[PDB]
RNA sequence: GGAAUACUGCCAGCUGGGACUGAGGACUGCGACGUAAGUCAAGGAUGCUGGCAUAAUGGUUAUAUGCCGCCCGUCUUGAAA
RNA sequence: AAGCUCGUAUCAGUUUUAUGAAAAUGAAGAGCUUUUAGUGGGCCAUUUUUGGUAAGC
RNA sequence: GCCCUGAGGAUGGCGCUCAAGCGUGUUACCUAUACUCUACCGUCAGGGUUGAUAUGAUGCCCUGACGAGUAGGCAGG
């Protein structure tokens, strides 16, 4: 069910983008909701805040 | 490698102002993130729109119509340096707009020491007919039946020792 | 690749040639440098002459002899240039330097043996066309070298009878090529041609 | 044995490692001419006949050609060449792991070598210069690049 | 070979076929050298032995011819 | 007959080292005829033997051999890292070494 | 008018070359193949081969050499000094 | 360091929100008596300054 | 934009000029006690253990993280 849901969601997104392109109206892309953050600097000389 | 992108923003439409001016411009960048950042910077500078109330309607990549056709490109560039900002115009004989803008950026970083941070691409246009080019170094390649040699070729050596005394003839 | 490599220093850059020779020495390769006087250095002659003076002007006060040593021979200059590129004052560096020999011209028996060149160190391959350059022999003569006349005199003799040796080799190769041609079109020759030979 | 363990020794846990048959490389095919790299017969061109159950290759000189008898050679210490010689006419099923056991040359071994040589000599002579090529040893020369040479 | 300035792919191919530059290229010693190098790189050990035997025979024949 | 070589001669440059620290456990070996890492990839896993003459005779011979293996490529000039059972004396810098074709895959 | 290719991202797609690790110690569990019996790459390696008692191999001293390492303790001054 | 009550709603070198008092992230190692060694040297450096003229100070 | 003037020593030296100098962009590679996986010592925390253990329950084991440091404190030798 989850695989089918993902496939349907991606197909719907692509179809909506294509329809918006064809209709000449701008597409309202969904706002991002998940982000992955990775530390880059070390554990020293970092300001307290 | 540079790429051409199109970005449009309409400052988060609010009540009584639906569908604002919808500022449109073409931005050359190596990736979508850099294109969006440059679009935001241009909006902040030239216009009064900032990312606080801004919105990216859509970002698209534009491919050159004829990637295998030689063209003469006229570029109007406004760049900032140690001195005050000033306008600049240059002519480039390239095949694609992306290559022309890349060569312009390389020349600016080489001659004027201006880098991508303080360079603005106002407009890129194609020169259709001859005698419209205003730069001699571009007219140089427009001469009919242009033939020239390549004296003193820098041949590459794959081994430290060569028992031939190579000649640079071409 | 070769137990000993003879490098023709004529028309070569001192810096690149010395660097490559030192690198090969550190790899355990024996190299012999010839025609040092013909070595070339980039830049106009006056700049090279001025550069030489400022390194010998530092003569030590208390002990000049035990201090800097100023050598005029082109081979000595090349060795000094290459010496700094090697980790001297150490056993590894000292052993490597033993594998290098520098001579003016081509003294025997090297005169009768094949010699090679370094493409990356050629003056006519690296320097931009039309740029000024300096000759090591002329600089050495200006700074005190007194053997340029004899070096040229006995190098001219080196070309003498070596032109004759090459003429004899050409005559022999004429007959060799004739024998190869008359031996062509045979079954063995046809098979060799088919097999890439 | 009847003797109970006189000291406490922990038994081994049930191991799970099946003895799958060797997955020989494609280049190694019966009848292919092989080149020995290490051993008493290093650098001696030999022929490939059969794959033994002990993950070793049964190779014959043949003995009458270069003196190499029926021997067991590891695959990893052999170079496989594109050249091949017919082997369907040579009987090799008799040889096995127990055949090479060592419990003044065994008479049966000599007879088997003679039979193999007789069977394979016709196939070797089927192509010109094949016997001479097998007899000649293999060695490297200046300018030879194994990573560039084709075998 | 002659070629109009800024010719397209079709015209370039047509002119290439008409000029028959390929035939001239093969006849030149440069293309022959390339082909010989490729063939040598494609040689096999048995082919190398055959080449050695043929070279020995050719050398014997040449030496017999020489000094006569 | 003329030649019995079945190995590719090489040179031992130096141990894997930084600007001021060296790791003798890893040795850098230069292989003749190798100029790029792709070419050196074929030599990975090949046995490396260093042959030298010893003053004393121990096993009826005056030659003592130290064995090793090729681990991975090093740099862009074809240099390949190698690890031996016992590290090299560090006096062999530039010494000739032998690389065999076994274990072979071709 | 029509496909192909470049680029991006996916493959619970396939398959070679190289290096280190073999940790646990009779079964208890999650799993796969198989109608079943049974098998398996499934909570950590097994089988075979070659060297050995005037052994295999290992240990100590200096020299042979790739690199690094300021002379120790207390006390001044925020430190070195 | 020992004791009691305990794991929470005891909190934050964080953010938003609210008023001009409600949520996000993380930690449940948090709360109250007794005493028990040592600790009141300062340097570097941004901003205020204490104000200014060759400068510092 | 670059160059010159414009006021016992060292880009470290060797040295270099389509640079091995300068500016920019892309790949190729080296490493620290830095980071990923695994072998081992110890500390902490949790857990299993007896109609007795196929080794002193102060025993025998499983799980996760951690390990810099002057005076001082605690613990084991």
């Amino acid at each position: 069910a989850y695989q089918k849901e993902y496939e349907t969601a991606e197909r719907n997104i692509i179809q909506a983008k294509r329809d918006a392109k064809a209709a000449g109206s701008y597409y309202v892309e969904a706002q991002h909701k998940l982000v992955f953050v990775v530390r880059i600097k070390g554990i020293n000389k970092i300001p307290p805040k | 490698h540079f790429k051409e992108y199109q970005v449009i923003g309409r400052r988060l439409p609010t009540e009584s102002v639906p569908e604002p001016k919808l500022f449109r411009m073409r931005i050359f960048a190596s990736n979508e993130v850099i294109a969006k950042s440059r679009y935001w910077y241009f909006l902040q500078k030239l216009h009064k729109v900032k990312k606080a109330s801004g919105e990216i309607v859509s970002i698209n990549q534009i491919n050159e119509a004829h990637p295998t056709k030689v063209k003469n490109f006229g570029v109007w560039v406004r760049y900032d340096s140690r001195s005050g900002t000033h306008n600049m115009y240059k002519e480039i004989r390239d095949v694609s707009r992306v290559a022309a803008v890349e060569t312009l950026y390389q020349d600016m970083a080489a001659r004027h020491r201006a880098r991508f941070r303080s360079i603005h691409i106002l407009k890129v246009a194609e020169i259709e007919k001859t005698a419209d080019v205003k730069r001699q170094y571009v007219k140089q390649f427009l001469t009919k039946d242009l033939k020239f040699p390549l004296p003193h070729r820098v041949q590459k050596s794959t081994k430290t020792f060569s028992y031939k005394r190579p000649s640079t003839f071409y | 690749v070769e137990p000993v490599v003879v490098i023709d220093g004529k028309g070569h850059l001192v810096g690149r040639l010395a660097s490559v020779v030192a690198k090969q020495l550190l790899n355990g390769q024996k190299i012999v440098v010839v025609r040092a006087e013909e070595l070339n250095i980039s830049g106009e002659f006056f700049r090279n002459k001025l550069k030489y003076h400022d390194f010998l002007r530092k003569a030590t006060a208390f002990n000049k002899t035990r201090g800097p040593f100023h050598f005029r021979a082109p081979s000595r200059i090349f060795y000094k240039a290459l010496r700094g590129m090697v980790s001297h004052k150490t056993a590894r560096g000292k052993a490597a330097l033993e594998r290098l020999k520098v001579f003016e011209g081509i003294p025997p028996p090297y005169d009768k043996k094949k010699r090679v060149v370094v493409p990356q160190a050629l003056r006519v391959l690296r320097l931009k066309p039309g740029r000024k350059y300096t000759t090591l022999g002329k600089l050495s003569t200006s700074v005190g070298w007194k053997y340029e006349d004899v070096v040229a005199k006995l190098e001219a003799k080196r070309k003498v009878s070596s032109a004759e040796y090459y003429a004899k080799k050409r005559a022999f190769t004429k007959k060799v090529a004739s024998a190869n041609a008359t031996a062509a079109e045979s079954d063995v020759a046809k098979q060799l041609a088919a097999l890439g030979y | 044995p009847k003797w109970y363990p006189s000291e406490d020794v922990a038994a081994l846990k049930k191991t799970r490692k099946a003895a799958r048959p060797q997955k020989l490389r494609a280049s190694l095919v019966p009848g292919t001419v092989l080149i020995l790299l290490a051993g008493r017969f290093r650098g001696k061109r030999v022929v490939y006949l059969k794959h033994l159950e002990d993950n070793t290759l049964l190779i014959s000189g043949p003995f009458k050609v270069n003196g190499v008898p029926l021997r067991r050679v590891n695959a990893r210490y052999v170079i496989a060449t594109s050249t091949k010689v017919s082997v369907e006419g040579v009987n090799v099923e008799k040889f096995n792991v127990e055949y090479f056991a060592k419990e003044e040359i065994k008479a049966e071994r000599v007879e088997d070598q003679k039979v193999v040589d007789k069977a394979l000599i016709a196939e070797i002579k089927k192509t010109p210069l094949l016997k001479q090529y097998l007899s000649a040893s293999f060695s490297l020369k200046n300018g030879d690049k194994p990573h560039m040479l084709k075998f | 070979f002659a070629l109009p300035r800024g010719a397209r792919t079709a015209t370039v191919s047509k002119k290439w076929a008409a000029a028959a530059v390929c035939e001239k290229w093969a006849a030149s010693s440069w293309a022959k050298k390339i082909a010989q190098r490729e063939r040598r790189a494609a040689l096999t050990d048995f082919e190398r032995f055959q080449v050695m035997v043929l070279r020995k025979q050719k050398r014997y024949t040449v030496k017999k011819a020489l000094a006569k | 007959a003329e030649s019995h070589r079945l190995y590719v001669k090489g040179k031992h440059l130096s141990y894997q080292r930084s600007k001021r620290v060296n790791n003798p456990n890893v040795s850098l070996i230069k292989i003749e005829g190798v100029a790029t890492p792709q070419d050196a990839q074929f030599y990975l896993g090949k046995r490396i033997a260093y042959v030298y003459r010893a003053s004393k005779e121990v096993r009826g011979s005056k030659i003592r051999v130290m064995w090793g293996k090729v681990t991975r490529t090093h740099g862009n000039s074809g240099v390949v890292r190698a690890t031996f059972r016992n590290n090299l004396p560090a006096k062999t810098f530039g010494a000739s070494v032998r690389i065999f074709l076994y274990p072979s895959n071709i």
